[PDB]
């Protein structure tokens, strides 16, 4: 019967299309009067309108470029499809999918941003033979490898350097019996070269300097190595790695006012022909936001190589910089190589899309579908991948009213990857009949008939539905006892023509429906994340609820465990709600009295090794339990650092095993390979044999 | 909100001189308030940038400033073997130009000092200075607090203790009304920072001309120790003074440390002896919390509140994960010495890299409303990235989250408009405090002269109903009787220093909704629906009331008898004449609307006599103190009499509760129209009910109100509920006073499990067994005096099959088990439990436990191998037991339960030994024996 389309718009095709995506307009002039022109398409077919007259716009995502995803990196395509055309109706939605795939053998670019303060003089003696040892351990993951070098200390200004005695301006270590190099801010040394014999032959020439205050000017270099891409040597089709080794806190913006410099960092390239930051002593430090923006634009991955003193500070920093990874570095970089390799492994085991240049009228909600088919609503990222794994997200796009401009473009892309999907949105807010509309005068009014589509819209300031009556007609209320037009309108010529309000415009057949009466959080209706659609908030695709609070994004309810609110709870409204008894914490990461790890998850020596039991027909045998089966033989540690347990296996043989943790977490087995290990039925057998022998006798 | 932006006074300065880095007012002896504008890098005598101070007087046009002369000549003396030097070059003289009643205290934060004894040196460091000037001849007294004469070897050998070399002791400065001068110094004590104070009279009388190193007699310096949280915190980046303790004579400082505790930041409140009273940490890392503080009393309660800026705050956006807007925090002073709560209001910027809140300046009362206002600046904000200054107005609950005015930057890009602000001092004797902003990019100062405020108060007294049957007036120029009715409009205007020739336009609209040819009410005089008569209220403090007369048209002209007749009024200032420049700013209830309606079905009286009967009930009666309780109220309103014109429901909400939603019981509008009115002494919500109710109209309301936290509410809260109507006779219902009694609770949930839980054992320390009875306090409020009484098995003796060791709690426990555990020390189911085995009454006690708090009791163990070694073929089972209670709780009444419950943490032990049973896996061996025997028989 009655629907949303019939009770709002019959006057114009444009408003009928705009009311709801499920409506459609028939412009057949042979349709007898008295039938709803705007209704459902199925009802329109039941209405016996002309199928040619029916115009039902359909929102669709026409794939334009669909080059297959490349398998190796020897062109390489990692996001498919790479170009989509959308035609969204007013307040409509339509989904599409990206197929991200990390491709092996992808070329790798390495830039080494080493600090050169006096506290890091011991460090220069360990990097003296990197590169070649980086080449030998990167040839197992990449064929095309290029490396580069950099340096930084701090700003050459009075509160940070020594400017007295006069001989200490060229040797800031005058008091001690050393010859340090003059203080500098950035002295980029090597361009990215495929050859690896220069990273070895140029670090044999650097020296150290000496500032005064412990923090070092680190953020001045992550702004000039990122931006001056024509001198760094960044390739357009490689993996960009920015290794950042430091030994102390770092100066951020507004720290320069202690020296006089008060000019904000513009963020452009200031490295000249001498390979030096020329504007170091005249421009401030860059804030975090500028660094994140410039790193994101140039597709650069930043790897921290900090020490134990400052690892907490830099770990707490890296949460604000997407696409980064911290790593505990020794006091003399004895473990920089393995740190780089493991950071490369960790950055390639996560796919995180980032919409760029998103129109103000569009909202995007995702639904990750990673290894196996575990769809996790809300999340637009996932971990646990290896090099070669394909992921398939599922994006939802909604437009809040047809915008004025009808061609916009954004670009969903995984971080650190040149490849991206470019969306060509084409909003459709047009109707066929009103396009070919001419003034058919004398149809209504005194020679003032309006355009086609069966409506002679009377001129403003003139009274009359079809220009019929000015002052002196039918009932204009749903009920006889109810007030006419719900007291917010006037019923002239038998049609509720209603007021104009500064708050908004009143809509409806009787316009008893309001467009600004929706609930509000603080100052604005629908919490600022939705539009008031006839008294009921229609929140964006990202948000849901009665109010438009309660986001559906589950990025907040995410932990390193890899499950929503861990495996002991559930997430609602962007917050982690603890369900398991005794559980608490920021994201339900703390449920104590609970049965230990070496209590329940022991069937991995039953489903995986010596396969038996459940998870034999259910594809979750190894998704959760992925412990590495290692067989040590009776260390003198019969339970100090972990929880060894024993159960009688399928053959009732006691198996003393141990699995828990060795250093902050270890899915590593410490199991020994070699384990250590009835009258009635007996009598009944005995008797029969006795009788069986009895027959023999 | 008046800051007039059309006509500005621009003070210019030399090219290349930043001229606006810092500002301050100076009130001389003979009035005549001038402007002191600091100007760093303003060249100097020998073509080197040493800054300068310009004493600009006040003039309408604005121009180049005279300049105040300070000595800049690189002084040098030889006290002894010392060679005390000061280097006046690249000093920001003018970076802070604070003033007193007669003294100008312009400071140079970057001035060098270098004593030279033989070959050893004390090294050039930016000590700073503060040149004290005085008009009326005056003297060039200088006050550098931390000018030292200690060599470098002493500092290095003492591990940099009391290292006042890098004070930069001009960075911030305020002069207390007593006469003291406290100077910030972020780099003092090796970049921890300090605060140095000396009386103005003492430094004036202690100066000797040419004397460089002299110690003021009555000075003091803040102390700083080796707390690692304080390292490189720049404590002293911005200072302020206020009154917080309550003792007026005593004075208390406010100091910001933008990089306190690893780039987190903080703001501390001190005492005149440099003793901490509080500390407010930032919300986000690298947000620069405390870059600029400002002490003002926004909410008009007599206690000085606080505002702290975080220019580099990063927020979350749609397509940007983290976006750099900026934030400002407002802290309201609580009654008594109570701890400062959460930030009462959070103001965030909108433009990327806007650095919102990098300069906060109290503004006095711009509107003269009794609530002090503030101005917050975004140097690089605005749509074009040029600059902006936002004015916020204080109110009872604090500030307003919406900026009341936005001032754009007349200067081009890169001007840093709004970098420094000042206010709360009248400059033109207009009675209104003004505001002077600075833009060191363009080397100019913009003076915004606040315009007078006119507070307009408008009413409209009209009859509640019009009867067209009665005819008491006639139409002009004719003898046609009409049904006239009276209109009474009163327009008021009260203001401080308003022009004596004030004019206003009063626009009257009758039957506003209906069209021009459909109007029902017509003015008698002009016979036009809408009129406008000028108001000449100049010099009239009391509101002036004017009355007119309107009538109802003929019956045949209109066909509606139910739609209400709506009248509206609008008082607006006349438009500016040739020259623009509006005289005053109008603010208040500039427009009002009133409704009227023709009489209908009111019976013989011709007035619709209402009979309102309101009955109310409240569900969810138990209110919890300090909890976000939600109250659902059900009221049934039914009118027994004639029509209730503009019926309405009045809920007298307390200052804590807040209106959240509604729901009717008759389709129509289950969600009901409710507006909260704050004009009353308390908060009263205005939930609509219907205009009008018919006879015997019964309407049910579902009223859900979120009751806020009210500590002073008391044992019970009375809710005042009433029905409000505009009728002449009996316009209200019976007042229903709903007393809501208020009460408390503690809910600890205990569990336990062993490590491991299940255990197969064998056929100097054994395995541990933990009964982790954790005090998971689900109770609403804090608890104090929580004492437990547990009964464990075994008396901790060598004879049992276990060795119950010590425990690891979290707080002040001291149960000595009976008898004590670790009598030594160390580091079939046989049920070893209290019921079967001996019992040990273990009693450990705790005191506090805020809502949600927890902690517990962890049992460490190592099993006694021999004792249990008994029962050669039995597999033992270990059981525990536990009890607990409460002595008291810090509540009015904790009348629910002294927490009690029993659990049993089991450690099941199994026997992994077994023999050989099923006649199966040897039942081919028997047959083989049989075959051997058969073959033997055959042979
Ligand atoms: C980056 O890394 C983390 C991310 O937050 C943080 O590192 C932290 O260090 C700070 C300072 O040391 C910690 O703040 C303080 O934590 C205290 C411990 O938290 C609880 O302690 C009780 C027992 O004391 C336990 O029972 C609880 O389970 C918690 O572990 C906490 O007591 C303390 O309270 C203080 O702050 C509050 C205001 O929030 C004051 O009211 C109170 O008076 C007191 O001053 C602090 O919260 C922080 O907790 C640490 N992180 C965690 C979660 O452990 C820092 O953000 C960054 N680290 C660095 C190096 O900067
Ligand atoms: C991401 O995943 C969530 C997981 O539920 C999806 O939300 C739900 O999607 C299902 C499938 O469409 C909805 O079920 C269907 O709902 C429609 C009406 O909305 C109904 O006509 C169908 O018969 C069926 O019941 C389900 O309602 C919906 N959940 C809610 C509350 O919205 C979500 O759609 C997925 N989004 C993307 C980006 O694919
Ligand atoms: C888009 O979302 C729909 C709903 O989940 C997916 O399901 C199919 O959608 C297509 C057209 O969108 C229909 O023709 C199929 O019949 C739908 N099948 C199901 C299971 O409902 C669809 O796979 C998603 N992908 C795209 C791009 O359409
Ligand atoms: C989003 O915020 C709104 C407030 O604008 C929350 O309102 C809730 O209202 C319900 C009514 O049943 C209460 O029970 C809730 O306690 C209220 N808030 C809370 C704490 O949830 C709304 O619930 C919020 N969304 C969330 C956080 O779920
Ligand atoms: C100097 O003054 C001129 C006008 O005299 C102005 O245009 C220019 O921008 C100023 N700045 C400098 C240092 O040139
Ligand atoms: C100092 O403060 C105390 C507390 O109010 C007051 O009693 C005393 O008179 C004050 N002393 C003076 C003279 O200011
Ligand atoms: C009153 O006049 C002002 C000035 O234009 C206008 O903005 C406001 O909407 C008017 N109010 C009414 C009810 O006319
Ligand atoms: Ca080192
Ligand atoms: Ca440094
Ligand atoms: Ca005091
Ligand atoms: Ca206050
Ligand atoms: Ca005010
Ligand atoms: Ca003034
Ligand atoms: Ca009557
Ligand atoms: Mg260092």
């Amino acid at each position: 019967g009655p629907n949303i389309c019939t009770t709002r718009g019959v006057s114009s095709c444009q408003q009928c299309l705009a009311v709801s995506p499920m409506c459609a307009w028939c412009s057949d002039e042979a349709l007898p009067l008295g039938s709803p022109r705007c209704d459902l398409k199925e009802n329109l077919l039941k209405d016996n309108c002309a199928p040619e007259s029916i115009e039902f716009p359909v929102s669709e995502a026409r794939v334009l470029e669909d080059r297959p995803l490349s398998d190796k990196g020897s062109q390489v395509t990692q996001v498919s499809p790479q170009r989509i055309a959308l035609r969204l109706r007013p307040d409509d939605s339509k989904n599409f999918s990206i197929q991200v795939r990390q491709v092996e053998d992808y070329p790798v670019d390495i830039y080494y941003l080493m600090d050169l303060s006096y506290s890091m003089k011991d460090d220069l003696w360990s990097i003296q033979n990197l590169g070649t040892k980086l080449a030998t351990q990167m040839r197992k993951l990449t064929s095309n490898l290029r490396i580069g070098f950099g340096a930084f200390v701090d700003k050459p200004v009075s509160p940070y350097m020594y400017i007295s005695p006069p001989e200490a301006l060229e040797n800031p270590c005058y008091d001690m019996k050393t010859t340090c190099l003059p203080m500098f801010g950035y002295k980029h040394v090597l361009t990215l070269t495929d050859q690896v014999t220069r990273f070895n032959e140029e670090v044999k020439k650097q020296s150290v300097s000496r500032n005064r205050d412990a923090p070092e000017g680190g953020f001045d270099a992550i702004m000039q190595a990122t931006v001056c891409d024509e001198k760094i040597g960044w390739r357009n089709d490689a993996s960009h790695l920015l290794v950042f080794t430091t030994d102390a806190k770092t100066h951020i913006a507004l720290d320069g006012r202690l020296a006089g410099i008060v000019q904000p960092n513009d963020g452009q390239c200031h490295v000249g022909s001498d390979n030096h930051y020329s504007a170091s002593t005249t421009m401030d430090y860059p804030s975090l936001g500028l660094m994140t923006e410039k790193l994101s634009q140039k597709n650069i991955n930043l790897i921290f190589a900090v020490t134990e003193n400052v690892v907490n500070l830099y770990q707490n920093y890296s949460e604000l910089i997407p696409g980064t990874t911290v790593g505990v570095l020794s006091m003399d970089s004895s473990n920089v190589l393995q740190l780089i390799v493991d950071a490369y492994g960790k950055i390639r085991s996560k796919v995180e899309l980032e919409v760029r240049d998103l129109p103000e009228e569009l909202s995007l909600s995702f639904n990750a579908t990673c290894l196996n088919n575990e769809v996790i609503p809300g999340l637009k990222s996932c971990m646990g991948l290896k090099i070669g794994d394909t992921v398939s997200f599922s994006i939802e796009a909604k437009v809040r009213g047809c915008p004025q401009e009808k061609e916009k473009s954004f670009t969903i892309k995984p971080v650190g990857f040149k490849d991206s999907l470019i969306v060509q949105v084409t909003f459709d807010c047009d109707c066929a009949c009103q396009a070919q509309a001419e003034p058919n005068s004398h149809r209504c009014n005194n020679g003032n008939g309006t355009f086609e589509c069966g409506v002679c819209r009377c001129g403003p300031g003139w009274l009359g539905s079809q220009c019929e009556c000015s002052e002196e007609q039918d009932e204009c209320s749903p009920r006889e006892g109810q007030p006419v037009c719900s007291q917010r309108g006037e019923c002239l010529c038998g049609q509720c023509v209603c007021h104009s309000s500064d708050f908004g415009k009143i809509t409806g057949k009787y316009c008893e429906c309001d467009d600004f009466s929706c609930v509000r959080y603080k100052g604005e209706m629908c919490s600022g994340h939705g539009q008031c659609s006839c008294g009921d908030c229609l929140c964006d695709s990202d948000w849901t609820g009665y109010y438009c609070n309660c986001t559906t994004r589950t990025d907040t309810c995410m932990s390193s465990n890899g499950l929503l609110c861990s495996g002991r709870g559930k997430c609602e409204c962007g917050s982690c709600v603890c369900i398991q008894p005794g559980s608490y914490g920021d994201t339900c990461e703390k449920c104590p009295t609970c049965p230990d790890a070496c209590t329940f998850k022991k069937e991995c020596v039953e489903c995986k090794k010596f396969d038996r039991g459940a998870l034999h027909d259910e594809n979750t045998c190894n998704r959760y339990c992925r412990d590495e089966i290692e067989s040590v033989k009776e260390l003198k540690d019969t339970g100090k650092d972990a929880v060894n347990c024993t159960y009688k296996n399928e053959d009732d043989c006691v198996v003393r095993f141990q699995y828990y943790e060795d250093s902050s977490g270890k899915s590593i087995l410490y199991v020994v390979e070699e384990p250590e290990c009835i009258l009635v039925v007996l009598l009944s057998v005995m008797g029969a044999i006795l009788l069986i022998g009895l027959a023999a006798l | 909100l008046n800051l007039d932006p059309v006509q500005l006074t621009f003070y210019a300065g030399p090219n290349g001189s930043q001229f606006g880095f810092s500002l301050d007012f100076h009130k001389d002896s003979h009035g005549r308030v001038a402007i002191v504008v600091g100007a760093p890098r303003t060249l100097g005598p020998s073509q080197e940038e040493t800054g300068g101070v310009f004493l600009c007087p006040w003039r309408a046009e604005g121009g180049q400033c005279p300049s105040l002369l300070f000595d800049l000549r690189d002084e040098t003396r030889n006290v002894g073997s010392q060679t005390l030097q000061t280097f006046k070059a690249r000093q920001g003289l003018g970076a802070s130009v604070v003033s007193w009643s007669d003294v100008i205290v312009a400071c140079a934060p970057w001035q060098h000092w270098n004593v030279l004894e033989k070959t050893e040196e004390a090294e050039k460091t930016p000590v700073g200075s503060c040149f004290l000037a005085q008009p009326e001849s005056g003297r060039r007294a200088e006050y550098s607090p931390c000018r030292g004469n200690t060599l470098s070897r002493i500092y290095v050998e003492n591990d940099f203790s009391w290292d006042k070399r890098y004070c930069e002791a001009g960075f911030s400065s305020v002069v207390t009304q007593a006469g003291e001068l406290v100077l910030g110094a972020p780099g003092g004590y090796y970049f921890l920072g300090l605060l140095a104070q000396a009386p103005v009279a003492d430094i004036f009388s202690s100066y000797r001309p040419g004397i460089l190193l002299w110690h003021v007699s009555s000075q003091s310096l803040s102390f700083d120790s080796s707390n690692p949280e304080y390292f490189d915190g720049y404590w002293g980046y911005s200072v302020a003074v206020g009154e917080f303790d309550g003792d007026l004579n005593t004075t208390e400082y406010v100091v910001g440390a933008p990089t306190w505790s690893w780039t987190l930041g903080a703001v501390e409140i001190l005492d005149s002896y440099y003793q901490r009273l509080h500390r407010l940490r930032g919300e986000q890392m690298a947000s620069y919390f405390g870059h600029s503080v400002a002490v003002t009393d926004v909410n008009g309660d007599g206690r000085h509140d606080l505002l702290v800026g975080a220019p580099l705050y990063m927020e979350s956006r749609a397509d940007r994960k983290l976006a750099e807007v900026g934030r400002v925090y407002l802290f309201l002073q609580p009654r008594g010495p109570h701890a400062l709560g959460a930030p009462s209001l959070l103001l965030t910027g909108t433009q990327l890299y806007g650095r919102f809140g990098s300069a906060i300046a109290p503004l006095g009362d711009l509107d003269r409303d009794g609530y002090n206002d503030i101005a917050v600046a975004a140097p690089y904000g605005g749509p074009s990235g040029r600059g902006q200054v936002l004015v916020f107005l204080g109110q009872s609950e604090g500030l307003r989250s919406r900026p009341s005015q936005v001032l754009d930057s007349p200067f081009p890009t890169g001007s840093a408009f709004g970098f420094s602000l000042r206010g709360a001092v009248d400059i033109d004797d207009n009675g209104y405090p003004d505001l002077i902003v600075g833009a060191y990019g363009a080397n100019q100062v913009a003076v915004y002269r606040a315009q007078p405020v006119v507070k307009a108060s408008v009413q409209l007294l009209v009859q509640d109903s019009l009867n067209p049957a009665v005819k008491s007036c006639v139409l002009p120029q004719t003898k046609t009787p009409v049904s006239c009715f009276n209109i009474q409009m009163c327009v008021g205007a009260t203001g401080h220093n308003i022009p004596q020739k004030l004019s206003l336009n009063a626009e009257l609209q009758l039957d506003r909704q209906k069209p021009r040819q459909g109007r029902r009410v017509l003015l008698l005089g002009s016979q036009q629906a809408g009129t406008t008569l000028n108001l000449d209220l100049g010099g009239k403090h009391s509101p002036i009331c004017h009355t007119t007369m309107a009538f109802l048209r003929d019956e045949a002209d209109f066909r509606d008898k139910l739609s209400p007749i709506v009248l509206s009024l609008n008082v607006s200032l006349p438009p500016t004449e040739a020259g623009m420049a509006p005289a005053v700013v109008l603010h208040g209830d500039t427009h009002v609307q009133e409704q009227t309606r023709i009489v209908l079905d009111c019976g013989e009286d011709d007035v619709c006599v209402p009979q309102l009967q309101l009955t109310a009930s409240v569900t969810g009666s138990p209110l919890l103190v300090g909890a976000d309780n939600v109250l659902e109220l059900q009221m049934d309103a039914a009118n027994e009499g004639e029509g209730a014109y503009e019926a309405e429901l009045a809920v007298h909400l307390p200052q804590g509760a807040h209106y959240m939603r509604a729901l009717s019981n008759v389709e129509g509008f289950e969600r009901l129209i409710c507006n909260q009115k704050k004009e009353n002494e308390t908060r009263v919500v205005l939930c609509e009910l219907g205009n009008p109710m018919k006879k015997n109209a019964q309407i049910g309301i579902a009223m859900l109100v979120s009751v806020g936290n009210l500590e002073e509410a008391g044992e019970s809260v009375s809710f005042q509920l009433q029905i409000r109507s505009k009728n002449s006779q009996n316009p209200n219902s019976k007042i229903v006073l709903l007393d809501v009694p208020v009460r408390a609770e503690a809910q600890v949930e205990l569990r336990g499990n062993s490590f491991p839980a299940s255990l197969v054992v064998a056929a100097s320390w054994g395995p541990k067994v933990e009964h982790t009875y954790e005090l998971h306090n689900n109770g609403p409020g804090t608890v104090n005096g929580l004492h437990l009484s547990i009964h464990l098995p075994g008396q901790s003796q060598p004879s049992d099959l276990l060795y119950i060791l010590d425990i690891q709690p979290q707080g002040g426990l001291q149960c000595f088990p009976q008898p004590p555990v670790n009598p030594l020390k160390v580091d079939d189911p046989v049920l070893v439990s209290c019921d079967s085995a001996p019992c040990t009454v273990v009693q450990c006690d705790l005191q506090e436990m805020a809502r949600g708090q927890r902690a517990m009791v962890t049992v460490l163990a190592f099993l006694w191998l021999p004792s249990l070694y008994q029962r050669p073929l039995d597999q033992f089972v270990l059981q525990s037991h536990a009890w607990f209670n409460v002595s008291s709780l810090p509540y009015a009444v904790p009348p629910l339960s002294l927490p009690r419950g029993e659990a049993q943490v089991w450690t099941q032990l199994l026997r992994a030994l077994e023999e050989r049973a099923i006649p199966i896996w040897w039942v081919l061996v028997g047959v083989l024996g049989g075959l051997l025997l058969l073959t033997i028989l055959v042979l």
